[PDB]
């Protein structure tokens, strides 16, 4: 039981950083979503002007 | 060389009433102005998609949202199901 105690020693201190930095890396990419809008409109413009 | 000269003068002038002065065309029996600059001018928007692709649709993205601001009645369920996982862990 000492071993199963000692595995969880510094873990909460690390998962209060895991939590924050992981959810930041999740949710700082709707930036890239609104980048994708600017990408795909220019792609449509390039497609139709290639047709021209 | 009047061979070359008379050839190039007829070469220049015989379609010059199709390019310089727009007295459209004498030998061609269908008219020429309703072929390329009237019918086929909207050709590329008769050959590509009209009113969405050529007008290009500067469109607003669907604003995708968060978990709708409800911690409680699902964080307690996550906590108790996490107790059940750690039972199974």
């Amino acid at each position: 039981r000492i071993d199963s105690v000692s595995q969880l020693q510094n873990v909460a201190e690390t998962t209060k950083v895991l939590f924050d930095v992981s959810k930041e890396t999740v949710e700082l990419e709707s930036e890239a979503f609104e980048l994708k809008q600017k990408v795909e409109l220019a792609h449509e413009a390039k497609a139709v002007l290639d047709s021209w | 060389q009047d061979l070359y000269l008379r050839e190039l003068k007829d070469t220049k002038l015989a379609p010059s009433t199709l390019q310089d002065a727009e007295g459209n065309v004498k030998p061609w029996n269908p008219p020429q102005k309703p072929n390329l600059p009237e019918l086929e001018l909207q050709g590329p928007e008769a050959l590509k998609a009209y009113t969405e692709q050529n007008v290009e649709t500067a469109h607003v993205a669907k604003e995708s949202e968060e978990g709708e601001s409800e911690p409680i009645e699902e964080d307690w369920l996550v906590l108790d199901d996490a107790e059940e996982t750690k039972e199974s862990h």
